[PDB]
C-alpha cells in the first residue's frame, strides 16, 4: 500500500485523566527508521513532541517529560504514545511524522480536548436594529449565541433563505469554559417593515434548536 | 541548547505574477539541514525544499533556496492564486527538532475605511444579572485597526474580548466585532457607553455613544 | 518638534511636480509616514503612506496608477512624485508620521500645509 | 571466548574463560585488505549518485577515506569499459570532518563487465576526463558542502587476521546518525571500566559516583555514539557531557566531570589529540572568583613559540582538563588566560 | 592486562591489551576461598551486638555462608579466651535468602587480650553453653525472624599467591541496600554483552534490539543490583525485567525479552537454577488468546513422576521460558497447563 | 501495582489511663520493615519504634508493638496526657516508600446538642450584587454532625462550605459553621431560607428559617 | 556540630514557573548516606517525593516523575530539590529527611505556595447583634472578613481591651482564589447599652488596618 | 423488618433490671442501635446508643456511670442493665436502629416499647 500515518484515539477527557494515542504505518517499518509526533493548538503554530530512532533510543520535548512515554508494536508495526496527567493547555491537534532527509510523510492528525465543564443548549438575545446603524437606506442587526458546550454549533437566518452580506463570527472559548458567537447581518432600511428577519440556533450536542425574530426596541410609555 | 528559528516577514502581500522573498535565520551553523513546508487552513504541512538548495520530487520549478551558515532564503519567481499559505521552516540536525515562527503571503490586493456601530445590551439578559456590549466595525483594509471602550469617558482595559474575520473571498476586506461583558451592579453604574475607532486610512478617530436604557 | 514641507508652486493640467517632508526629532529610518490633503469646500481625506524599506507603500483608490512615494533614510526626508496633475487635485497638502508599529496607526506629528493648485 | 591475561598492580596470571577486548588505537592499526562489496557496485553508485547531483565525499572515518584512497586507481579504471566518464579524485581529510546532508544510494542493478576489481597484478592505468568525483581535499569550490555526502557505509565482518586481515564493507540502506556498532566494545570491572572503538579509547574510574579518567583522539568523528553501548545512561543531560553529543561523545555519568559542561568550542581541528587532566607545562591553573566567562578554547603555545603560564576559573575542580596535541597544550573553555588577552593568541576556530 | 585471547569465533590468536570478562561462577570452588578480616575485632563485634538480642547472621551469599561454616571455631576459641560466654552455630541454608532487619555494629576497639590464633588453634573443641548465636539453620522457629542480621560484610581486595583467591573482608558500617560491586563485571563486544557476579552469570544478545538470552544461577541473592554497572539503564521500568528487582536483578533493556513481565513466583527456592529460552523435555508452549492469566510458576514433573505435554499462554513470544533444576524443569509464570488443573501439579513455594 | 497501607481506626476515644489497639496492615509481606510516626500540630513527625519491635534511643518506654506477615499491631501501655496526636506507619522495603493514612486519639467526656440558628444576609452587601447566608450549629459533642440547607422546602446541593473548629479546651464541644452564598438576581427568586440538624444528641431533627426582608 | 536538616527557597510562584529547594545539612556527610524529600499538603498526610542513595542513583514519586529532579553538592554538603512546571495543586510543605533504619531525622519545612493574585485589601462586615444570637441575657456580635490575600489577618477586639470569650476561626480557601473567616463574641446583654465594641482587623503586608464599629440595629424611618 | 421487646417490671429503690431490645428481617452486625424514653407527655428523649465492636457505647449524662449497654449479633438482640434506680427513672422506653453511617443519625425501623415504674 502507499506509505501513510493513521492515527486514532482522540476525544474528551477530564483534566488529571490519562489517555493513549495509537498512530499505525505502512509501507515501512518503524524499527528502521526515525519517527516523531508533532501538535498543533487551534490558531498557532507547530510544535515538536518526541523521537524514536530505528536502535530503541528515545527523546521528548520539555514540556511532556514524565507524563508521556513513546513505545512501538514490533509485531503489528505501531507507534505509541501515552498521555498520563492530561492538562487544559494540552489541547491540540497531534501529527506523527517521518524523517528520512526531512518529515516527508505526515497523517490527517487527531483532536484532543481537556474540560471538565459540563454539558447545554444556548442562550439568545436578538440584537435590534436602531437609528445608529441606519445610514443610506441601509442598516444592519443580528443575534447573540452564548454560554453552550460542546462544539459545534450552525446559525443561519429565515431558514437559509437570506444568504447574501450576513457572516458568522469565529467562535471564542470563555474562561467559564463555554464558547460565545456572534452574527449580523445588513439589510436595506425600506425592508424593515414587511420581510420579517429571524435568526435561526442549533446545537446538537445537547438536543436545542432555538429561534429568535428581532425586532426595534418597543418604546410605549405604559409604565404608568 | 535548543536552536532558534526566527521567520520574517510575518505577512507581506504581493499580487499574481509578482517575486516574493522569505528568510529563515537560526542560531548557529546546522549545515545544510532546512526544510521548507507549505500548510494551508487546517491541513497538515508538506515539504517543499530539503537540503538548502535540493527540491523534493514532485514540487513545481517556481520555488527555490538558497544561502549558508545562519542566513538562508527561499524565492517564488511567479507567485499564483493556489499559493496562498502559510511557510513554515525546519532543521533536522539535532534534538529537539525545532520549527519556524511561520509567514502568511496575501496573494491578492486598495484602501477603505471601517463602518462603525454600536449595540445597546437586552433589557432579557438582565434577568440573570449580567450585560454585554457590541461594536462592530465592517469592510476595511488592511487588517490592521485598533477598538477601544470607553465608558462616561473612563477607559476600559483587560476586560473584553474580540475577533476577527478571515479575508473576504469576494472583495478581501476584514471584520471585527468586540465584545464587553459587565455584572449588572457594575452596568447600572454609568451614564454613557461609547466606542473609539482608529486606522491608517482615516484622519481623525470616530466614535460611537448611546445612553444606558435609552429607547 | 517641528515638520517643514516644500514643493508648492502652480502647474497647468497635465504636468508634473514633485514634493519634499522633512521632519525632526524623531528618526524616519523605523517608523512610516503619510501625507494627507483637503480640497476647498471639503474634508479631509487621506492619499498614502510609505512604510519601511521592503515593507510597501500603499495608495488610496483615486490616485492608484498615478502617484509614487520615495523615501531616504540616510538624508532624513521623504517625497512624492506626482504626474498627470488635473484641476480636480487642488488642495493644501501635510506631511504626518505614524508611531513604532503599523498595528499602532496612531499620528503623532503634522507639517504645515502648503499650498498647491492646477489651473490654465 | 578463550584465552588469559596478567594483571599489572598484581602479577597474578590465568587463562580461562570469558569475553576479551581489546585496544586498537595506539599502533594506528596495521595495514589491511579492505573488500568494499564489489568495487564494480561501488562505481555503479558513484555513478548513479553524479547523475542525481552528488559532486563529492566526505569521509566519517580514516579508514573510510584510507579505503578510498587504496582503491582510487581500480575505480578510474573500472569505469572506462563502459560510457561513463567520470574520475575520482581523493585528496587528504581535515579536521573536524563536518556532516553532509546527501546520502550515497543503494544501486538495484550493476555495470555489466569484467570482475577484474580485485586485485590486479599491476599495469593498471586510465584516461583523465573533464569532470571529476572529488573525494575531501580542497575541492570545496568543484562541489559546495550541500552537495556532498556522508555516513553511508557499514562494516559487515573483520576476521581474517591469521591470512588475509580482510575487512569487508557495504552500502547501508537506511538513514541514520549513530556510529557503526560492530567496531564498538566497552567493559567494566570493580573500580574501572573502558569505552572504544576503532579511533576512540575512553577510560572511567570509580573514584565517587564515577567519572572521568582518560581519552585519546586520533580521528575527530561527528556521529553519535548509540546507547546500548554505554555505562549509566539516565539521570544525564547532554549540557554536562564533556565530548560534545556532536562529536560521538556517549551518554553517561561515566562521561563527565564535575565543574566543567560541554566542550563545543575546543581544538577539534588538529590531526591528533589525548584527553588527560592534568596540568600543562608551564602552567599554574588558579581558581579564581574574579575570572571571566566561558569560551573558545586557546592554545598554550603561541605560532612565535610563546606560551602563557597562569589561568583561572571559578567553576572547575582539580586536575584541570587539557588536550595534549602534536601541535602544543590546548586547554578547555572553562579555564581562560588570567590576565593575558584572550584574542592576541592561537585562538581556536569556532568549532560550534 | 595483556592476554592469549584465543579468538574462538575466527580461530585467530591475537595478542595486546584491554580487559577480560572471566567466567568464575562454573568452577566455583576451583578458584575462590574466603577468609574475613582478624576474626578477634569480628569476636569483638558479635560481643557488642549480643547486647542488643542480635539472634544471628543468615547470609546472603554462599561466600558468607561458606566462611561462616569455616571461621566458627577460631572464633569460639576466641570467645573462650576472654572469659565470654557465648556459643556460635551455623547450619545449611536455604533459598531464597530472605532480607533481614537489623545490622551488625562495629566495635571501637578490640579486646586488650586474647590471641588463641597461635598454635592449635582450630581444633579446640569445648561443650555447648546456653548462649546460641546461630547463623542459619532451620530455627525459624526458635528465633523469629525480625531479629536476625543481613548484609554486613564488604569485599575489598582478592587474589593472593596461594593459587586460590583469599577475599579480604570486614564488617560494613554503612546502611545499604544494594549487592557487592567489588565482584561484578560486566561487558559488551560488537553484537554480544555479558552481565556477570559470582553467582550469576547473564548474557544478553543484539537480535532485532537487545534482550536476553541465558543465566545461570547457583544463588538465589536479595539485594539490589547497583546502576553503574549497567548497561542502557534509560526508558524501562519495573515490570518486565524478567528477573525481579528484589532478587538482585539489574535493571537494563538486555535484561527484558518480549511477551514477559516481572516472574515474582519462580522457583527461587530451588538449589541451583539455570534459566533457558528452550523448552523442557516432552513439552510445547502454545500461544493462544484463551487461555488463562498469570500465576504461580509450575514445576513440568508430578509428584508421582508423570510430566505433563501442554501448555498455552496469551503474550508470550513463543516458545520457551523455562528453569532448569536439579529435580526437574519449571516454566514461566505466563506459561501455564492447557488441560491438567493447577492443583494436581507441584506448584512453586510462596516468595511473592 | 505497589505496595499499599492501611491504618485503624481513624479516630478513637479512650480517657487517660486507658490502653489502645492500634494496626498498621501492608498488602503484601515486607519482612519486618514497620515504621511509627507521632507528630503534633504544627511540627515535623518523630519516629517512636521501629523494625517492628525495637526502641529508639531516648523513647519513653511505654510504647510497644508487634506483627507478623501483612498485619502489625502497636499499643501503649497507659495514655498519658502527652499522646494527643496522631500516628502514621511506613514501609522502607522497595520504593516508592508509601505512608499510612492516620489516626486521631480524642479525649473522652458526656453527649451534648447544638444549638441551631440562622442568620439574614445584610442588605447593605447586596449594593454589591452579593448575599452570603449563613447557619450556625453551637458547642456540641462528639466531633460527628450533620447540617443542610432547604430553600422554600427545596434542597440545596453542591453550593456551600463549612467550617469546623477544633476540640474546645475546657469543655471539649465543636462548632460548625456552613456558608451559602448565593447573587443578588438569585437572592431575590426565594422568599424563605431554612437549616435543618440532625445528631446523636437529638430524637428529632431541628428546624429553623427566616424570611426575606424582614431588619 | 550535630544533626539538624534546614529548607530554604519557599515563597509565592505563579502557574508555569520555576525554583529550586535547598536542605542544607550538618554533623554528617551526605554522600554517604541516602537522602529524600517529603511533603505534606494543606490538611492531609504524609507524601514521599524522592531518594538519592549514597552511590549516586535517584528514584522519583510517580507523580511528579520529569518535572522534578534530586541532586547534591558533594563539595558543601548540600541537597537540592528543583521544580519546573509547577501548579496550583503542588501547594504543601516540604522537608527532607535521612534514611539509615526509619526516617530517624526529619527538618524543619517550608511552604511553598502557588497562586495567581496580587496583594487586596480585605473587607470587613459587621455581625450587629441581634435576637437572633442571644440566649440567656448574653449576645453574640462579630465582624466578617472576606476576599483578602495574603496569609490571614490577625483579629482583635477593642485594640486588646477586651481579653474573653473572643473567638476566630480558620481560614478558608474559596473559588476565586482568596480567603474568608468569621469571629465572634459573647457578652452580657446590659453592656449592648453602655459599653461600646470595636473590632479590629489588620492585613500586615498590604498596610491596611481597619477598625469597624458593631451597634445594634436600628429600623428607624431615617432615608433623607 | 420488625422489632420487639420485654423486659419490664416494678421494682423498689436501689433494685436491678435488665431490658432487651431484638429485630428480625436485618442483621445488626453492620449497624448501630439507639435507646430512648419518654416521660408522662413529654417527647421522646434519647438515652444511649451502642456502636459496632471496638467504639463501644455512648451514655447520656444522667445514666453514666449506672447503666450499661451490650449486644449479641448471633442472637440479634441488644440489651440494657439498670442498676440503682430512683422514682424518676418512671418512663417508656424505646430502641431503635441507626443507619449503617454514624454521620446521619436516622433510624430506619423503631420499637413499640413498654412501661417500667420504680416506686417506694
Ligand atoms: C590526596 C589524595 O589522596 N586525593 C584523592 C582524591 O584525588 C580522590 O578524588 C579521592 C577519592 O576518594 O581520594 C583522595
Ligand atoms: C533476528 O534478527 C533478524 C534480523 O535482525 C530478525 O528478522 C529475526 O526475526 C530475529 N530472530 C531470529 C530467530 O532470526
Amino acid at each position: 500500500s502507499e506509505v501513510q500515518l493513521v492515527e486514532s484515539g482522540g476525544g474528551l477527557i477530564q483534566p488529571g485523566g490519562s489517555l493513549r494515542l495509537s498512530c499505525a504505518a505502512s509501507g515501512f517499518t518503524v524499527s528502521s527508521n526515525y519517527m516523531s509526533w508533532v501538535r498543533q493548538a487551534p490558531g498557532k503554530g507547530l510544535e515538536w513532541v518526541s523521537v524514536i530512532y530505528s536502535g530503541g533510543s528515545t527523546y521528548y520535548a520539555d514540556s511532556v517529560k514524565g507524563r508521556f512515554t513513546i513505545s512501538r508494536d514490533n509485531s503489528k508495526n505501531t507507534l505509541y504514545l501515552q498521555m498520563n496527567s492530561l492538562r487544559a493547555e494540552d489541547t491540540a491537534v497531534y501529527y506523527c511524522a517521518r524523517d528520512r532527509r526531512g518529515f516527508d510523510y505526515w497523517g490527517q492528525g487527531t483532536m484532543v480536548t481537556v474540560s471538565s465543564a459540563s454539558t447545554k443548549g444556548p442562550s439568545v438575545f436578538p440584537l435590534a436594529p436602531s437609528s445608529k446603524s441606519t445610514s443610506g437606506g441601509t442598516a444592519a442587526l443580528g443575534c447573540l449565541v452564548k454560554d453552550y458546550f460542546p462544539e459545534p454549533v450552525t446559525v443561519s437566518w429565515n431558514s437559509g433563505a437570506l444568504t447574501s452580506g450576513v457572516h458568522t463570527f469565529p467562535a471564542v472559548l470563555q474562561s467559564s469554559g463555554l464558547y460565545s458567537l456572534s452574527s449580523v447581518v445588513t439589510v436595506p432600511s425600506s425592508s424593515l417593515g414587511t420581510q420579517t428577519y429571524i435568526c435561526n440556533v442549533n446545537h446538537k450536542p445537547s438536543n436545542t434548536k432555538v429561534d429568535k425574530k428581532v425586532e426595534p426596541k418597543s418604546c410605549d410609555k405604559t409604565h404608568t | 541548547s535548543d536552536i532558534q528559528m526566527t521567520q520574517s516577514p510575518l505577512s507581506l502581500s504581493a499580487s499574481v505574477g509578482d517575486r516574493v522573498t522569505i528568510t529563515c535565520r537560526t542560531s548557529q551553523s546546522i549545515s545544510s539541514y532546512l526544510n521548507w513546508y507549505q500548510q494551508k487552513p487546517g491541513k497538515a504541512p508538506k515539504l517543499l525544499i530539503y537540503a538548502a538548495s535540493s527540491l523534493q520530487s514532485g514540487v513545481p520549478s517556481r520555488f527555490s533556496g538558497s544561502g549558508s551558515g545562519t542566513d538562508f532564503t527561499l524565492t517564488i519567481s511567479s507567485l499564483q492564486p493556489e499559493d496562498f499559505a502559510t511557510y513554515y521552516c525546519q532543521q533536522t540536525y539535532s534534538t529537539p527538532l525545532t520549527f519556524g515562527g511561520g509567514t502568511k503571503v496575501e496573494i491578492k490586493r486598495t484602501v477603505a475605511a471601517p463602518s462603525v456601530f454600536i449595540f445597546p445590551p437586552s433589557d432579557e439578559q438582565l434577568k440573570s444579572g449580567t450585560a454585554s456590549v457590541v461594536c462592530l466595525l465592517n469592510n476595511f483594509y488592511p487588517r490592521e485597526a485598533k477598538v477601544q471602550w470607553k465608558v462616561d469617558n473612563a477607559l476600559q482595559s483587560g476586560n473584553s474580548q474580540e475577533s476577527v474575520t478571515e479575508q473576504d473571498s469576494k472583495d478581501s476586506t476584514y471584520s471585527l466585532s468586540s465584545t464587553l461583558t459587565l455584572s449588572k451592579a457594575d452596568y447600572e453604574k454609568h451614564k454613557v457607553y461609547a466606542c473609539e475607532v482608529t486606522h491608517q486610512g482615516l484622519s481623525s478617530p470616530v466614535t460611537k455613544s448611546f445612553n444606558r436604557g435609552e429607547c | 518638534v517641528q515638520l517643514q514641507e516644500s514643493g508648492g508652486g502652480l502647474v497647468q493640467p497635465g504636468g508634473s511636480l514633485r514634493l519634499s517632508c522633512a521632519a525632526s526629532g524623531r528618526t524616519i529610518s523605523r517608523y512610516a509616514m503619510s501625507w494627507f490633503r483637503q480640497a476647498p469646500g471639503k474634508e479631509r481625506e487621506f492619499v498614502a503612506v510609505a512604510r519601511r524599506s521592503g515593507d510597501g507603500a500603499f495608495y488610496a483608490d483615486s490616485v492608484q496608477g498615478r502617484f509614487t512615494v520615495s523615501r531616504d533614510d540616510a538624508k532624513n526626508t521623504v517625497y512624492l512624485q506626482m504626474n498627470s496633475l488635473k484641476p480636480e487635485d487642488t488642495a493644501v497638502y501635510y506631511c504626518a508620521i505614524d508611531s513604532d508599529t503599523f498595528y499602532s496607526g496612531s499620528y503623532d506629528y503634522w507639517g504645515q500645509g502648503t499650498q498647491v493648485t492646477v489651473s490654465s | 571466548d578463550v584465552g588469559c591475561s596478567v594483571d599489572f598492580s598484581k602479577k597474578e596470571t590465568r587463562c580461562g574463560t570469558g569475553v576479551f577486548i581489546y585496544n586498537d588505537v595506539e599502533a594506528w592499526r596495521d595495514r589491511y585488505k579492505y573488500h568494499p562489496d564489489s568495487p564494480r557496485r561501488l562505481a555503479a553508485a558513484v555513478k548513479q549518485a553524479w547523475e542525481e547531483g552528488i559532486c563529492g565525499i566526505s569521509s566519517v572515518s580514516r579508514m573510510e577515506n584510507i579505503m578510498w584512497k587504496s582503491v582510487e586507481g581500480e575505480l578510474n579504471a573500472i569505469l572506462e569499459e563502459n560510457g561513463v566518464q567520470l574520475t575520482v579524485v581523493v585528496g587528504s581529510v581535515k579536521n573536524p570532518m563536518w556532516r553532509g546532508p546527501q546520502r550515497l544510494p543503494v544501486p538495484v542493478n550493476e555495470l555489466p563487465h569484467g570482475w577484474k576489481a580485485w586485485g590486479k597484478s599491476y599495469f593498471v592505468r586510465a584516461a583523465k576526463t573533464n569532470n571529476s568525483f572529488v573525494v575531501d581535499g580542497d575541492t570545496l569550490k568543484e562541489c559546495p558542502l550541500e552537495h556532498r555526502a556522508w555516513n553511508s557505509f557499514l562494516v559487515e565482518d573483520h576476521g581474517f587476521g591469521v591470512f588475509h586481515t580482510s575487512v569487508w564493507l557495504k552500502v547501508r540502506e537506511d538513514y541514520s546518525l549513530e556510529c557503526d556498532p560492530a567496531v564498538i566494545g566497552t567493559a567494566v570491572k570493580g573500580r574501572e571500566a573502558a569505552h572504544s572503538d576503532l579511533g576512540y579509547w575512553i577510560e572511567s574510574e570509580k573514584n565517587d559516583t564515577w567519572r572521568l579518567k582518560r581519552a585519546h583522539l586520533i580521528e575527530m568523528k561527528t556521529c553519535e555514539w548509540p546507547k546500548s553501548h554505554t555505562l549509566w545512561t539516565d539521570g544525564v543531560e547532554e549540557s554536562d557531557l564533556i565530548i560534545p553529543k556532536s562529536l560521538a561523545g556517549p551518554l553517561s555519568h561515566h562521561n563527565t566531570r564535575e565543574g566543567y559542561r560541554t566542550q563545543v568550542k575546543g581544538p577539534w581541528h588538529s590531526e591528533e589529540l589525548e584527553i588527560r587532566f592534568e596540568e600543562c607545562p608551564g602552567t599554574k591553573v588558579y581558581v579564581e572568583e574574579t575570572c571571566g566567562t566561558r569560551g573558545p578554547s586557546l592554545r598554550s603555545t603561541t605560532a612565535s613559540g610563546r606560551v602563557i603560564e597562569e589561568w583561572c576559573c571559578r567553576e572547575c575542580t582539580m586536575p584541570p582538563l587539557s588536550f595534549r596535541a602534536k601541535d602544543g597544550c590546548w586547554y578547555g573553555m572553562e579555564i581562560r588566560p588570567r590576565k593575558e588577552p584572550e584574542s592576541n593568541l592561537v585562538r581556536s576556530m569556532v568549532t560550534a
